[PDB]
RNA sequence: AUGGUGAACUAUGCCUGAAUAGGGUGAAGCCAGAGGAAACUCUGGUGGAGGCUCGUAGCGGUUCUGACGUGCAAAUCGAUC
RNA sequence: GUGAACAGCCUCUAGUUGAUAGAAUAAUGUAGAUAAGGGAAGUCGGCAAAAUAGAUCCGUAACUUCGGGAUAAGGAUUGGC
RNA sequence: AGAACUGGUACGGACAAGGGGAAUCUGACUGUCUAAUUAAAACAUAGCAUUGCGAUGGUCAGAAAGUGAUGUUGACGCAAU
RNA sequence: CUCUUAAGGUAGCCAAAUGGAUUAACGAGAUUCCCACUGUCCCUAUCUA
RNA sequence: GCGUUGGAUUGUUCACCCACUAAUAGGGAGUGAGCUGGGUUUAGACCGUCGUGAGACAGGUUAGUUUUACCCUACUGAU
């Protein structure tokens, strides 16, 4: 019996991203004294195309308070940004769209994305292009936040967390049919090498549980 | 197993006193009336030893002449 | 049997059904 | 061989179905065998279908079923795997068998007829997918087989049969699809037999010829409209009437037998 | 003259992929490669290139936007959805 | 069974490089002319799109009662594709 | 130079003129040619060969997902001065 | 582009260069594979359908580990078909 | 315990233009035929390397 | 003694028909190394049947490599 494929990922021999043209890591800014007392005000300085994502990213800059330099921050594009806008980021910013606020500061009926699970692991929910979170309830009492996800399901986290105003730009990406395998091709060759599949049914008993006959 | 066993399965059912009789070949498919049925599909052949002596006949061949009265 | 209606089936529309080409 | 093929899937089916083409029944009836039926296996069934109900008017196959229902049961039928007709009438029919045959622990059902009736068709659509090799052409199934469904009905499909009467036709025989049109040695002169056949209205509407007559010149209107002609510049005679009678057994002209009239 | 019938820019693809899905993509593609007006400058020169992003020609300004469209209709509600939620917190 | 050596072949992903005559067809956009209130519909160009096509190099290896069967060759040679 | 053309073809510059030979012209071969009259009767089977072929102009059907089909088919032409 | 004139059995004169048609089955197609007997309807594809999962998670890896792949990822996603 | 046959004049009612997969295109895929064509053949002959 | 054919047909031909001719007699030793077509027949693939399955098959369909001779003898010609 031979081991099968999805047990070779383990691996991760050439089952790893591929992942050189990455522009960055795109994380919130680090939660820190000004975010969480004050605002603060940055820039977006360009916005570019990243390659195996649908959405298109944003190069934000701030100014350091500790020190005197200009540190530089990759954030997931809302929808209708636009370049050398300036963007608040802090409790005590006020809600537009492209903002970043803790979630306890907006009123529910808001809708927003990339946001945080836990308070400061740098925004880990709805991050996809067109994607986002809608708050549906706030407890204030030992203060908890309720929300409700992309894939329907509802779930309360602290009332500390953060997200950004605004959906993700890029939506309706998936609507387009691609027609023909090489647009298939020139998609998965920056991801990752799961294609193409070769069916389960098609393979030898050696190969996987379905094969024979 | 364990539950998956043919002592737990006749268990399960409370058919072990019968022994003597069981079948090869019993599954939790395949009763004893199905697995005489299928094996009829390879049984069309004769047995002979290393000499080779004809041990036991092939089915419906068995060749002795009777005595019809 | 079974008791048999025929408001279905949509016959097929040859081309010398259609009065779409005739000749005049 | 191919009665060896008849003779042996009437001694095995159980219940026998009979289709019959809907243009004309009466060409295709073939009795011959219901003689056999009666005389010699009275216990067997012998059920008409009556397919390609498609191809006549509403009302024409509808006279037709009163003028068979009373001596075989005759289902009406359209064969096809994605838009049918008349399926679930059939499948509601065979289980009774299966049913009456309680005993039986199984039951076998062919299905005789002539050529290119659609015998390997009906099993298709019953089936739900393609599991008998079909084929516009006459000869397709070359020998029965078993195609099994709800582990008691078995479905069997001989090849098409034509029995042996002397006349009772000649020419006839291109009339029914029996002859893959091909091989025959002279396509031309049978022409004037599908002028009696199919009505000069939905003829001219189907190429689009205009005014004719002497069907030698009918053809020769239509190979100058498909530019079907030799080098210089020979009409094609034979070609064009393989072509035009392929499509009065493809399916392409309409055209029936007018039923016997009520009274 | 109009050369096509009913493909129009579809027609690079010539015959294949079927009809329903090439009536599909003639209604995007066009959104793809249209023009479009900018609120900045206010001129028709806003262009997509790699989709997500949309630049003005003049001016240089570039928006962040849907994939096919500079604008969806779905951001489009929430602007006015923000609008709302901000001037009641205001009042 | 125990303990070892191999991705120069070949398989697959990644990195950085390199290579690919001349034809045929004529997508969108655009212009003109004629109609139409408009939508637009004709007519004549411009344009040079395509996992298009003819067809070298290149790659592949279809067909032949091929050649050769101690062959030049432990897979070559011809023509055809 | 020919020509749509890094094709095929023939020259310049440059480089080789190497592959055991000599003599005769049987059969059968290998490779390649030709044919009266007939035109697939051959053969399991048109296998193989023949036939077509560049460009200009005339003309072009059913079917169709309207984009194709399409060089559809079929015609008429081609020097030199 | 047109015309005279002219030789002729030849006028894309060697070289180069599609035979066509009617239909059926089959798989959509470009693709790919048994290096050395099989190039196909086999496989892959776009499309379609379904299941799984909101990270203290999914599917895997590792003898272990203060360990790894997906993951520089977050349901318009990943994984399984 | 009880039961299932009505449709008629050469193209129908109907359904949001069609009623189909009897699917275009494409293929060194499997197959039948027609024209053209010819040493495939009648029946062999001749020439060169 | 000498004669004893041409064809059509594989949805098959363990054959038949139609024609010529004097007539289309029946066989034997055959011609699996003279060549082949079907079939030895292996790996590929599809459909059907059966099996829980690997798979087998009541079948059916398609694609699919053995390659001598110079020796002894016979044989035909030759010294
Ligand atoms: N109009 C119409 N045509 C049909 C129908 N069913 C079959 N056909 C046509 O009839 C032809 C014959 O179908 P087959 O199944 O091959 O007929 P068959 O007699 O069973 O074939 P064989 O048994 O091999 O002779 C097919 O090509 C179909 O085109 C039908 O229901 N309606
Ligand atoms: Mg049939
Ligand atoms: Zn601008």
């Amino acid at each position: 019996g031979r081991v099968i494929r999805n047990q070779r990922k383990g691996a991760g021999s050439i089952f790893t991203s591929h992942t050189r043209l990455r522009q960055g890591a795109a994380k919130l800014r680090t939660l820190d004294y000004a975010e969480r007392h004050g605002y603060i005000r940055g820039i977006v300085k360009q916005i570019v195309h990243d390659s195996g994502r649908g959405a298109p990213l944003a190069k934000v800059v701030f100014r350091d308070p500790y020190k005197y330099r200009l540190r530089e921050e990759i954030f997931i594009a809302n929808e209708g940004v636009h370049t050398g806008q300036f963007i608040y980021a802090g409790k005590k910013a006020s809600l537009n769209v492209g903002n970043v606020l803790p979630l306890g500061s907006v009123p529910e009926g808001t809708i927003v994305s990339n946001v945080e699970e836990k308070p400061g692991d740098r925004g880990a929910l709805a991050r996809a292009s067109g994607n986002y979170v809608i708050i549906i309830g706030h407890n204030p009492d030992e203060n908890k936040t309720r929300v409700r996800l992309p894939s329907g399901a509802k779930k309360v986290i602290s009332s500390d967390a953060r997200g950004v105003i605004g959906v993700i730009a890029g939506g309706g990406r998936v609507d387009k049919p691609l027609l023909k395998a090489g647009r298939a091709f020139h998609k998965y060759r920056l991801k990752r090498n799961s294609w193409p599949k070769t069916r389960g049914v098609a393979m030898n008993p050696v190969d996987h549980p379905h094969g024979g006959g | 197993g364990t539950g998956k066993k043919e002592k737990s399965r006749r268990i399960r059912e409370g058919d072990t006193k019968d022994g003597n009789l069981r079948v090869k070949g019993e599954n939790f498919y395949r009763d004893s009336k199905r697995v005489k049925f299928l094996n009829m599909y390879t049984s069309g052949k004769e047995i002979r030893n290393k000499k080779g002596n004809l041990i036991r006949a092939a089915s419906f061949q068995d060749s002795t002449i009777p005595d019809a009265r | 049997m079974g008791k048999q209606d025929l408001g279905k089936l949509q016959t097929r529309k040859m081309k010398g059904l259609k009065s779409k080409f005739d000749q005049g | 061989r191919i009665w060896n093929e008849l003779y042996k899937v009437i001694d095995s089916s159980d219940v026998v179905i009979h289709v019959l083409d809907a243009r004309d029944p009466l060409g295709t009836r073939c009795k011959s065998v219901e003689e056999y039926m009666k005389k010699e296996t009275p216990h067997k069934h012998l059920i008409y279908v009556l397919n390609k109900c498609d191809l006549v008017p509403t009302w024409v196959a509808a006279a037709w079923v009163k003028h068979l229902s009373k001596e075989r049961p005759t289902l009406a039928f359209h064969a096809s795997i994605t838009n049918s007709f008349g399926k679930g009438s059939l499948i509601q029919l065979l289980r009774q068998f299966s049913q009456l045959h309680t005993d039986r622990k199984q039951i076998s059902v062919g299905f005789i007829g002539y050529p290119n009736t659609g015998k390997s068709s009906i099993i298709n659509t019953l089936r739900k997918k393609k599991v008998c090799q079909v084929a516009p052409i006459p000869g397709e199934t070359k020998v029965w087989q078993y195609i099994t469904l709800m582990k008691r009905i078995f479905l069997i499909d001989c090849p098409g049969i034509v029995p042996p009467s002397s006349k009772d036709s000649e020419e006839d025989i291109l009339f029914r699809g029996v002859v893959r049109v091909e091989h025959v040695t002279h396509p031309e002169q049978y022409i004037p037999g599908v002028l009696k056949r199919c009505q000069v209205k939905h003829l001219e509407r189907t190429y689009e010829i205009s005014g004719w007559k002497d069907a030698t010149e009918f053809i020769e209107i239509l190979a100058r409209k498909q530019g079907r002609l030799l080098k210089g510049g020979e009409p094609d005679e034979s070609g064009v009437s393989k072509q035009i009678l392929n499509d009065f057994n493809r399916g392409k002209i309409p055209w029936f037998v007018l039923p016997p009239e009520k009274e | 003259a109009k050369r096509t019938k009913k493909v129009g820019i579809t027609g690079k693809y010539g015959v294949r992929y079927g009809s329903s899905l090439r009536r599909q993509v003639k209604k995007l593609e066009i959104q793809q490669h249209a023009r479009y007006d900018c609120s900045f400058c206010g001129k028709k020169t806003v262009k997509r290139g790699a989709a997500g992003i949309w630049t003005c020609s003049c001016c240089k300004k570039t928006v962040a936007g849907g994939a096919y469209t500079v604008s969806t209709a779905a951001a489009a509600t929430v602007r006015s959805t923000i609008r709302r939620l901000r001037e009641m917190v205001e009042a």
